[PDB]
């Protein structure tokens, strides 16, 4: 009878040579093998969004796009306002190294990188314009130029911020005050304040407002340091410090 | 004060979000406001090291 | 002492076959009438 | 007085932009307004050496 | 001593088979109605 | 003394595994909708 | 003394693929819309 059992086990030895302690640390392995070849040498590029005006004079020099391999960047052609140009043809050199998508009928290109540091140029003519604009497109820097806008200086054939304080975007160049005894958000930008909240101001008096559909409310005003509201009949009173 | 969160961390890079909901970028040197100098990112276990001896983590209901 | 590697391969095949028997899993079926 | 940063670099040339909003390219011998002579431009590691001892690089939060 | 190797070559069947298991990633399906 | 060349076959391999892997780069696709 | 020819010869592979790789130059391309 003992036959049966040494036969048992070598048996269940045979069959599953691995075990299953042994079957979680190769997973281990192999998992931090998959993330060391995935890794990324040095640092990865910084992703920004840039914005450059492009000067048609024959003294100034053609403007640069940096890219990265395998990711893609979007250009898009505004004119002198700032309304959009439609793209009437291109010229791309060396396609082996950049890949170039488009609809043959908008003003946004789609350019993907293909090589490592293989820089080259690029050719587009716009539908209104006689001169073509050109532009260079280098691969590989420590920034990687998600999206440029780029102002042109001719006209193409086209030619607020309580919004953005509703929504909770603090107009650009604020900074903070502090509120306290309620639910209410303030920023001072040209020595005004903007305040963002749900109650209703009764005393000092506003220049402009607006609400949203369910009930918030901004407003624009010059500044001072005491409100007076009443929230939902109650009447009481705001400290503003900064 | 101002709280700040990993949103996401590979080798080199740090996506961070603050409790004002702004989106920020780091690497390995770099300014952070209100937290000081950068001097170590370490992309596993999650922990960013400052120069003022803080660590910078993922929310903890939300990681 | 032989007979552990006799028993090793009747038993190999019989066990062979309970884990294929183990695997397999079929998709069930869905009866419309009208 | 004026900042200028590097927008990009291969070796041999280094296009760099003004807080003005001006845009150069320069080569290994050339002249910079409010710097001096270039001595040395280093593609690797983002630096640029100047006469004036001065050192050209990115922008930090654009970089 | 020899039964390091006889060992290797079992186990070497085992993690190979093991890892070709690990490699797959299907695509998802989505279906319409109407 | 001969494990530097048995060491060098399979690592030849999996050196030539990797570059090879490091080597493709594939095209972009657009979607168009109407 | 010998190692300067064996060198002589992967040197050369390589060297040869590295003119033949800076050897090529292909044509633009442009494109028309309406």
């Amino acid at each position: 009878e003992v036959i049966d059992k040494k036969a048992f086990k070598d048996m269940t030895r045979n069959l599953y040579p691995l075990n299953p302690e042994q079957v979680v640390k190769l997973k281990q392995i192999y998992e931090t093998s998959e993330y060391a070849k995935a890794a990324t040498p040095g640092t990865p590029p910084k992703p920004t969004a840039t914005s450059q005006f492009v000067n048609l004079s024959p003294g100034s020099t053609p403007p640069v796009i940096r890219l990265s391999q395998g990711f893609v960047s979007s250009l898009v052609f505004l004119d002198s306002t700032g309304a959009p140009w439609p793209i009437a043809a291109y010229d791309l050199g060396d396609p082996s190294s950049f890949n170039i998508q488009w609809d043959k009928t908008s003003n946004t290109l789609m350019i993907q990188a293909t090589k490592l540091y293989n820089y080259g140029n690029l050719a587009v003519r716009l539908r209104g314009l006689n001169t073509p604009v050109m532009l260079t497109l280098i691969p590989g820097q420590k920034a990687v130029d998600y999206r440029v806008d780029l102002r042109v200086q001719g006209y193409g054939p086209n030619a607020d911020l309580l919004l953005h304080v509703l929504e909770g975007v603090p107009p650009p160049g604020s900074r903070r005050l502090v509120v306290s005894g309620g639910d209410a958000r303030a920023w001072l930008s040209n020595e005004k304040m903007y305040v963002r909240t749900n109650l209703t101001i009764l005393s000092p008096g506003w220049l402009a407002s607006m609400t949203s559909a369910d009930g918030t409310h901004a407003y624009e005003m010059q500044k001072s340091p005491v409100l007076l509201v009443s929230w939902h009949g109650k009447v009481m009173q705001l400290k503003v410090e900064g | 004060r101002i709280i700040y969160y990993i949103q996401a961390v590979i080798p080199g890079r740090a996506w961070l979000i603050g409790s004002n909901g702004s989106t920020l970028t780091v690497r390995e040197g770099s300014k952070i406001p209100g937290y000081g100098m950068v001097k170590l990112i370490d992309s596993l276990q999650g922990r960013i090291l400052t120069s003022s001896g803080q660590v910078i983590k993922f929310s903890q209901e939300d990681s | 002492q032989q007979e552990i590697q006799q028993r090793t391969s009747d038993m190999l095949t019989a066990a062979t076959q309970l884990v294929q028997d183990w695997k397999q899993v079929e998709t069930q079926v869905y009866t419309e009438g009208t």
